[PDB]
Parts: structure tokens; C-alpha cells; sequence
């Protein structure tokens, strides 16, 4: 507490580029985010599309995060003891792409990016972990 | 408006 | 030192060690029960005579664990000669293969062989490793069962995944009737696997079918002989390329089912906008039946057909491609950022089978 501290403990072991813990109820807002980045700046919008009810137009569409083009590779977000939503950035020129999951809780949305190279694998269970830690606190 | 106060971390290894 | 790389299919298994260019050991699927202890693969095939033969692997995936079991036990022990707690594993899974035999390899590794590390891939991504590239979509086709399976940056992409069961037992199956229309006979146990070795030997993707059916009735020029064990000889005409022309036609099997090509097209379509033109640029074809002669060709045609006008596409069939599976899991497992994703037996201990759900996708 509070929630940078939730950041920090994200970032901590050096995987990860970005993090942001994000309430999804009522209206949506960034609760903590690192600075600088792209989590920081997701809209409602954007925080909608994540968990409304039309869960195929973000195939062909993609999404976006922050501005931030990715593209969907699994949707679990509303299933029961999944919670996540693995994607892939996409971007031009031949610059780096990086995996991103975003799980789901009670109240929050948590989402993480890895740095070049990191496989979506670690993201996915590194963010399972902590909204599985959320969620066991009525979060 | 203003988000809930944080719950503590997860106790660590 | 080594990781092992085992790639489970439903006709052939192939196994060997990460590194290597080949695997070590290629054989059947099967496991043999004395009809009234167990024998697998080549063994089990030799006494099929006194034995129950099953197959615990249909349509790429596992429908018996406890003969799946004794593939991987056999697989260890006789085929590789190792002991599987000091190996890394590497196992190969079809697409969208339920979670719960995700669960229950990764249970067998970690609490039945001890295994030290194991991480399960997607066959067709694997395949797409051994092209050289990340994104592409793939066209896997064995003995049980065919996929189209797009892939961005190595990550497979379930939603646009297609299955089609239509594959080359079907076409083994195929031949042997059309065969048996033209008058000679095929219908018992080894009959099959004449026509099998017919197949593989003497079948071909035409071009134009239409044009290839006319070709073979004007002329006896498409004309190829071959002798049996039997001794006996036999010619085989347009069965040459009718039996491989059911991959594009299904009616041929009657099938309802859209053809290869076309589940590309249907697999591709569903796809982020962003990506269709690098998939449309790199098909892979890989598999056993995926080795007749034309058929690159064939798909090169019919997809630029279904394709916008501007659009390149290359349909990549290396000549490797009946072990595109294995070989391209033999060069992820010897990255060095492979070592990163195994699932260590410590977080099998702190999580148990379903961390299989969170970091093999
Ligand atoms: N040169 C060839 N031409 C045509 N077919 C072939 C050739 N070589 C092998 N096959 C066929 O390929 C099939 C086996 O291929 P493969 O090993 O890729 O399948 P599998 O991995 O056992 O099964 P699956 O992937 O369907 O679970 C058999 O039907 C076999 O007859
Ligand atoms: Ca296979």
C-alpha cells in the first residue's frame, strides 16, 4: 500500500518495461502505472473494449493500450480461474515487439509488459500470480 | 474520483 | 546437458536430443497387449500377429494416458537409452488440445519421469522455428489430422485456427479403394500398407485436375508400374493424383468440408488486418502429406486466386518437412532463451499441473 508499491513490486526483477494496475468499474482509472510508459495512459475506452461483451472484433481489429497497437493471441479474461488475456504488440519499421498480459479481478484490471525477449509465458504467469493475489484479497 | 486503498503484498519467499 | 525434443504424433513418434539435426528414433504409435506385457512401436508392429494393437493418439491428440505412458517410458528407456530426470523435455502438442491433457502430460513428466524440466509446444509453431521465421501461418497435415494455423511471432493464435479431419490415413484410404475400382484388390491389413507405400512412391498434386483427368485419358504417359511383394506387377494411372486431389476436394471422401486452400484462406481471414500479408508470405506446409510432389504449386495457385491481386504469396515446403515438427523444436530447445521458458519442477511443486495453462501458449 499504496498501489505504486504494487508497481514497484512488478517491476522489481527486471523482466518487465511497463505495469499499471487499472479499476474497470464504474469509471475507469489508472491506479498506479510506472511512469513514462504506456499503461499510464489507457483510456476507457480502451479499458472497455478489454471486458465488454463483444469478445471477436479485436481479432481483425486489434486493440489498443495507451495508444499502443497489440494484437490478441489468447482471451481468457472472463473465464473462471484464467482471468488473462495474452497479447503481442505490433509495430513498424522493424522495431522490437513485446508480450503483454492483462488479468482480471474483482475491481482491477493488471497489466504488465515484458522487455525484448521475454517470453509471454513469464508475463502471463507473473501477472496470474499477482491478480490471483487480488483477487484472494477481495480485490 | 480516488481508487481504494491498496491491500498489503503478497508475503514473500 | 542435453534437452530432449519428443514429438508425439498419431501415426510416428519421433524423439531425440535438442542439437542433433535428426532424430535419433522414429516409430509407430502403438502400443501391443498380448491378446489373452506391452510392446511399443516397431516390436509391437513385428508381433502384431499375437497382439492387440492400439493407438493412443487420434487426431493428434492423446486418448489414452496409460498407453501414452508406455510410449514415453519405451521412448525414454530403449529408444534414447536415458534416464528422463536428468533431461529437460520438450514435448510437442496439436493445436487446441484441451487443457486438460495439457494438465496431465505435465503431471506425467513431473511425477511419474521426474523430469527436471519440460515445456509443450504447438507442432506447427515448431515448424515454423525450422523455416526460419516467426510469423507465417502453417499447414500441417499427418497421418490423422490437418491444420491451418496462423502464428505471429511464435505465438499460435487459437481463434483463427482451423482443423480438418483429412489426413494420410484417409488418403491411404482413399487409394486403396479407387485401386480396388480399377479392378485389383486392397482392403485387408497389409493390403493397406502396400497401398500406403503406393502412395507415398507414386502419388502427385496435379496443377489443373481437370486438365490431368483428360492428359490420363488420352494417353497411357501418366502410366507408372509397380511390383509387389507379391512379385507381381501393377499399373497405377490418374489414382496417381486422384487419391492427393481429396485435400482440395473432400467431396471426393464425402466430406462437406472445405479443402486446404481454402481453410488457409478461412484461417488467414481471421487474422489482425496488420498480419494477413506476412501470413500470405510465408505458408508453410509440413508434415508427412505434404510431401507429394506438386503440391507447393498447387497451393501457390489456388491461394493467389482467393488472394488480392497485389498480394505476394509464398507457400514455403522445405524438403524436410516430414520432420519439421522435431527439427524446429531440436533448435528452440538449444536457445539460450528457451532456458527461460522450461517449467522447472519447483514451480510444477509451487503450482501444479496448470501452470502448463499460464506459460505453454
Ligand atoms: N512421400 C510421401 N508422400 C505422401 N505421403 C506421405 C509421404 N511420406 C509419408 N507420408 C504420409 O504421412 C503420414 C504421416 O506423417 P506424420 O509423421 O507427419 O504424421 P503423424 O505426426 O504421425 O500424425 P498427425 O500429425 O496426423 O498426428 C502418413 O499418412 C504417411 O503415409
Ligand atoms: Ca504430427
Amino acid at each position: 500500500a499504496g498501489w505504486n508499491a504494487y508497481i514497484d513490486n512488478l517491476m522489481a526483477d527486471g523482466t518487465c518495461q511497463d505495469a499499471a494496475i487499472v479499476g474497470y468499474k464504474d469509471s475507469p482509472s489508472v491506479w498506479a502505472a510506472v511512469p513514462g510508459k504506456t499503461f499510464v495512459n489507457i483510456t476507457p475506452a480502451e479499458v472497455g473494449v478489454l471486458v465488454g461483451k463483444d469478445r471477436s472484433s479485436f481479432y481483425v481489429n486489434g486493440l489498443t493500450l495507451g495508444g499502443q497497437k497489440c494484437s490478441v493471441i489468447r482471451d481468457s479474461l472472463l473465464q473462471d480461474g484464467e482471468f488473462s488475456m495474452d497479447l503481442r504488440t505490433k509495430s513498424t519499421g522493424g522495431a522490437p515487439t513485446f508480450n503483454v498480459t492483462v488479468t482480471k479481478t474483482d475491481k482491477t484490471l493488471v497489466l504488465l509488459m515484458g522487455k525484448e525477449g521475454v517470453h509471454g509465458g513469464l508475463i502471463n504467469k507473473k501477472c496470474y500470480e499477482m491478480a490471483s493475489h487480488l483477487r484472494r484479497s477481495q480485490y | 474520483g480516488g481508487p481504494p486503498p491498496a491491500p498489503p503484498l503478497p508475503a514473500a519467499q | 546437458v542435453q534437452a530432449l525434443v519428443i514429438d508425439n504424433g498419431s501415426g510416428m513418434c519421433k524423439a531425440g536430443f535438442a542439437g542433433d539435426d535428426a532424430p535419433r528414433a522414429v516409430f509407430p504409435s502403438i502400443v501391443g497387449r498380448p491378446r489373452h506385457d506391452s510392446y511399443v512401436g516397431d516390436e509391437a508392429q513385428s508381433k502384431r500377429g499375437i497382439l492387440t494393437l492400439k493407438y493412443p493418439i487420434e487426431h493428434g491428440i492423446v486418448t489414452n494416458w496409460d498407453d501414452m505412458e508406455k510410449i514415453w517410458h519405451h521412448t525414454f528407456y530403449n529408444e534414447l537409452r536415458v534416464a528422463p530426470e536428468e533431461h529437460p523435455v520438450l514435448l510437442t502438442e496439436a493445436p487446441l488440445n484441451p487443457k486438460a491433457n495439457r494438465e496431465k502430460m505435465t503431471q506425467i513428466m513431473f511425477e511419474t519421469f521426474n523430469t527436471p524440466a519440460m515445456y509443450v509446444a504447438i507442432q506447427a509453431v515448431l515448424s515454423l522455428y525450422a523455416s526460419g521465421r516467426t510469423t507465417g501461418i502453417v499447414m500441417d497435415s499427418g497421418d490423422g489430422v490437418s491444420h491451418t494455423v496462423p502464428i505471429y511471432e511464435g505465438y499460435a493464435l487459437p481463434h483463427a485456427i482451423l482443423r480438418l479431419d483429412l489426413a494420410g490415413r484417409d488418403l491411404t484410404d482413399y487409394m486403396m479403394k479407387i485401386l480396388t475400382e480399377r479392378g485389383y484388390s486392397f482392403t485387408t491389413t497389409a493390403e493397406r500398407e502396400i497401398v500406403r507405400d503406393i502412395k507415398e512412391k507414386l502419388a502427385y498434386v496435379a496443377l489443373d485436375f481437370e486438365a490431368e483427368m483428360q492428359t490420363a485419358a488420352s494417353s497411357s504417359a501418366l502410366e507408372k508400374s509397380y511390383e509387389l511383394p507379391d512379385g507381381q506387377v501393377i499399373t497405377i494411372g490418374n489414382e496417381r493424383f486422384r487419391c492427393p486431389e481429396a485435400l482440395f476436394q473432400p467431396s471426393f471422401l464425402g466430406m462437406e468440408s472445405a479443402g486446404i486452400h481454402e481453410t488457409t484462406y478461412n484461417s488467414i481471414m481471421k487474422c489482425d488486418v496488420d498480419i494477413r500479408k506476412d501470413l500470405y508470405g510465408n505458408v508453410v506446409l509440413s508434415g508427412g502429406t505434404t510431401m507429394f510432389p506438386g503440391i507447393a504449386d498447387r497451393m501457390n495457385k489456388e491461394l493467389t486466386a482467393l488472394a488480392p491481386s497485389t498480394m505476394k504469396i509464398k507457400i514455403i515446403a522445405p524438403p524436410e518437412r516430414k520432420y519439421s515438427v522435431w527439427i524446429g523444436g531440436s533448435i528452440l530447445a538449444s536457445l539460450s532463451t528457451f532456458q527461460q521458458m522450461w517449467i522447472s519442477k519447483e514451480e510444477y511443486d509451487e503450482s501444479g499441473p496448470s501452470i502448463v495453462h499460464r506459460k505453454c501458449f
